[PDB]
């Protein structure tokens, strides 16, 4: 997911656009993965991740 | 292991056949039970980029450390038996050789202290080919081994 | 206690010979059905 | 003179797991893992509320 | 439906505990097989250590587990070593010549 953050794949921020409907047996997320573009967070987000 | 004879003909370090490779045979068995099979998949309960909550994070760290202390404790007990499980095979061959050598030559020995039998009759190379491969006649040479 | 595997065992006695010092089939290499009470 | 000897033997043993071996001829075993439930809530001796 | 995060922690803890008890399950058995071999061994030498003591100058050691009695022995003589009533002083003048 590179610069995408794994909770953005259901929101689609402007770096997750190549990723909105993926299909994988191995998801990979990076330190620079920002889940959002507009600043904020998901509530109860570790259950969601 | 080994076989060794020596005479007025020569000197030789040979092998004595009926167990000599068999130091593979329980030695092949230890290792895949030991290098065992792991099949349980473990998920991602905590996040290394940003901050699970402190109380459960303490419980997770306490549970992981507790689990860590269990698996690490279990780690160092598995090894100590395998060192023991190697000594016996030298022992169970040592008596095996000891129990073999006193049976094929009946009234033809006194027991040594060095692991060496003193053959109570004349023995050249054709006689060396009798006890080594289980073709010795311990009825035929006993009239002359009693006088020696 | 819950466990994953579905059978684990025990014994009473001897590894069996059909007719850690080497006594079961050693230089006494063999067995019986001669006596029938003990081993 | 010679007064010969040995010890017993029997004709069926069954598998086990060692540390260093799989499936020996050992006479018995019993399960250590129970599989067979009693498919009823056995509640003798306890006053019970279903 | 318990909540997912603790439910994950519960499942992870139960699985971790499951992996511990299941690991511990398979180590208990392997010694009991070993703990049966020794009893045949500790009787085998026991018999071996018994049979060379009650008949002193009356044997040579065999290879088959069978002693060759160095004197005459009928049924009343069979009732001496079997039940610890053998006189290993009385028959030794004639066992040296045999
Ligand atoms: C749990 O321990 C890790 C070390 O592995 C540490 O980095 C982390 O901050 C701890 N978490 C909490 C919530 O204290
Ligand atoms: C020794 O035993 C082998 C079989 O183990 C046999 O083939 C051979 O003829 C025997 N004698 C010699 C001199 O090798
Ligand atoms: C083996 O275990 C079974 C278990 O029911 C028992 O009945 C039997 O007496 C034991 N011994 C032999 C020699 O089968
Ligand atoms: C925990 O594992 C069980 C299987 O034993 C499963 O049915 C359940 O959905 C899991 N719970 C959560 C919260 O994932
Ligand atoms: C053998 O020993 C028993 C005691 O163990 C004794 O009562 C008996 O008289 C002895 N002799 C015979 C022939 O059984």
């Amino acid at each position: 997911l590179g610069q995408c953050g794994l909770l953005g794949t259901i929101t689609g921020p402007p770096q997750c656009d190549q990723f909105l409907e993926f299909s994988a047996d191995l998801i990979i997320e990076r330190r620079e993965g920002s889940d959002v573009c507009y600043p904020g967070k998901f509530v109860n987000e570790e259950a969601l991740r | 292991y080994g076989f060794r004879h020596q005479n007025a003909q020569g000197e030789g370090t040979a092998a004595d056949y009926k167990s000599t490779q068999s130091a593979i045979d329980q030695i092949t068995g230890k290792l895949n039970r030991l290098i065992a099979k792991t099949n349980q998949q473990f998920k991602l309960i905590d996040n290394e980029f940003n901050e699970v909550e402190k109380q459960i994070g303490n419980v997770i760290n306490w549970t992981r450390d507790s689990i860590t202390e269990v698996w690490s404790y279990n780690a160092e007990l598995l090894v100590a038996m395998e060192n023991q499980h190697t000594i016996d095979l030298a022992d169970s061959e040592m008596d095996k050789l000891y129990e073999r050598v006193k049976r094929q030559l009946r009234e033809n020995a006194e027991e040594d202290g060095t692991g060496c039998f003193e053959i109570f009759h004349k023995c050249d190379d054709d006689c060396m080919a009798s006890i080594r491969n289980n073709t010795y006649d311990h009825r035929k040479y006993r009239e002359e081994a009693m006088q020696n | 206690r819950y466990v994953k595997q579905r059978s684990l065992l025990l014994a009473t006695g001897m590894k069996n010979v059909p007719e850690l010092f080497g006594a079961i089939a050693g230089f006494i290499e063999n067995g019986w059905e001669g006596l029938i009470d003990g081993w | 003179d010679k007064i010969c000897l040995g010890h017993h033997a029997v004709s069926n043993g069954t598998k086990v797991n060692t540390l260093t071996e799989r499936g020996v001829e050992v006479v018995n075993a019993t399960e250590t893992v129970e599989r067979t439930n009693t498919p009823r809530i056995c509640s003798k001796g306890k006053r019970t509320v279903d």
